[PDB]
């Protein structure tokens, strides 16, 4: 039912990166997986493709000479590597499954397959900048960011490489009302961003709140307390 | 190259109509497919097999082709069709695929609407690391373009802030945020710091002191 990718990654130039695809809730069986990649702000480009009943792949000529498709038949596993990274190589890598089951297949005749179940996307920051992890601050909820009524209260995730960070509340609990603020990129190459939550004001001295702030490149996880 | 319209527009309920141009290698002897991509989200299968649909996926999205060419329709037009629109293919002979350019989806007559603005001063825990920081945070304005102007009690500040461009939310409205970098000192230093927001010639000012 979902393609679970590998987390995000710094990469420096001339490196090789590897990103996973892997099944939960369902398996290969005998359905096609794809990898297809998309740079900042640009198009969808596909690079190869594997049918891991088969063995069988192929990769677009524009990465045919460095791109290595596999996949484990048991477990479900599937991966693309990418040789002689570049800074034009910086983009979310996806990994999609088809909709065809090629048990069925006759060569003889093409089949109506496309990108049925996408993964969420791993994105690999090609760069000769090493990571970073953030630094976890917290946004109080005071008068000056109270609406009634309702209250403003966040957190500040400062100075950290590269992209991305995910911010959740309470451990997924608290989704209403959330904004996690896309990050800035300061003068120093360091990025920072900002996560708000409007809960109501009655709640702010008997209900606790945490952001859940994720860099999953540095591998950390800061559980900030917020509080009046 | 499979080329599509870079930009396609229409009022909201009307139709709209997004275009995959090809060749006979391509698109004209292959089945063609189309994806829809949210700001943010990873893109979703809307049609495949040039005409058929998906369960979940509304009959206001209809495919069709006409050898060389491929389109996608869209009946009722909402504001949540607001998107980036692909058309794939698979080159059966080759095994490769193909994804056309992209077409973005605007949704034309859009109510204007004021930002709202919050400010964070410094938080204690950033000050004893001797380094202060003023979150300036902008939310649901439209069109998606604001000015960031901030001042040091009433006189101008320059250096030390960092604006992001303007982007889109979820509820097709803009966001953006602005960060003021300080030291301790001069936070400290001054009675007040304010983040001023100007958009459609309006301006909403917040401000904070030590
Ligand atoms: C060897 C490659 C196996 S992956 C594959 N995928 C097929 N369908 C792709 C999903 C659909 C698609 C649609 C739109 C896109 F934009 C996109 F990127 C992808 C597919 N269809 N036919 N085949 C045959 C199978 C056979 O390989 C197995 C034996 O070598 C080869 O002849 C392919 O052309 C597909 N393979």
């Amino acid at each position: 039912v979902q393609l679970q990718e590998s987390g995000a990654e710094v990469k420096k130039p001339g490196s090789s990166v590897r990103v996973s695809c892997k099944a939960s809730g369902g398996t290969f069986d005998s359905y096609s997986i794809h990898w297809v990649r998309q740079a900042p702000g640009q198009g969808l480009e596909w690079m190869g493709g594997i049918i891991p009943a088969f063995g069988t792949l192929s990769s677009a000529q524009d990465f045919q000479a460095r791109v290595t498709i596999s996949a484990d038949k048991s477990t479900s596993t599937a991966y693309m590597e990418l040789s002689g990274l570049r800074s034009e190589d910086t983009a979310v890598y996806y990994c999609a499954r088809g909709s065809f089951d090629y048990y069925f297949w006759s060569a003889s005749h093409p089949p109506n397959d496309a990108l049925a179940i996408w993964g969420q996307g791993t994105l690999v920051t090609v760069s000769s900048a090493s990571t970073k992890g953030p630094s976890v601050f917290p946004l109080a909820p005071s008068s000056k960011s109270t609406s009634g009524g309702t209250a403003a209260l966040g957190c500040l995730v400062k100075d950290y490489f590269p992209e991305p960070v995910t911010v959740s509340w309470n451990s997924g609990a608290l989704t209403s009302g959330v904004h996690t603020f896309p990050a800035v990129l300061q003068s120093s190459g360091l990025y920072s961003l900002s996560s708000v939550v409007t809960v109501p004001s009655s709640s702010l001295g008997t209900q606790t709140y945490i952001c859940n702030v994720n860099h999953k490149p540095s591998n950390t996880k800061v559980d900030k307390r917020v509080e009046p | 190259v499979v080329t599509q319209p870079p930009s396609v527009s229409a009022a909201p309920g009307q139709k709209v109509t997004i275009s995959c141009s090809g060749s006979n290698s391509d698109i004209g002897n292959n089945y063609v497919s189309w994806y829809q991509q949210l700001p943010g989200t990873a893109p979703k299968l809307l049609i495949y097999d040039n005409n058929k649909r998906p369960s979940g996926i509304p009959d206001r999205f209809s495919g069709s082709k006409s050898g060389t060419s491929a389109t996608l329709a869209i009946t009722g037009l909402q504001a949540g069709d607001e998107a980036d629109y692909y058309c794939g293919t698979w080159l059966y002979d080759r095994a490769v695929g193909l994804f056309g350019g992209g077409t973005k989806v605007t949704v034309l007559g859009q109510p204007k609407a004021a930002p709202s603005v919050t400010l964070f001063p410094p938080s204690s825990e950033e000050l004893q690391a001797n380094k202060a920081t003023l979150v300036c945070l902008i939310s649901d304005f439209y069109p998606g373009a604001v000015t960031v102007a901030w001042k040091a009690d009433s006189s101008p500040v320059k250096a030390g802030v960092e604006t992001t461009t303007p982007s889109k939310q979820s509820n097709n409205k803009y966001a953006a945020s602005s960060y003021l970098s300080l030291t301790p000192e001069q936070w400290k230093s001054h009675r007040s710091y304010s983040c001023q927001v100007t958009h459609e010639g309006s301006t909403v000012e917040k401000t904070v002191a030590p």
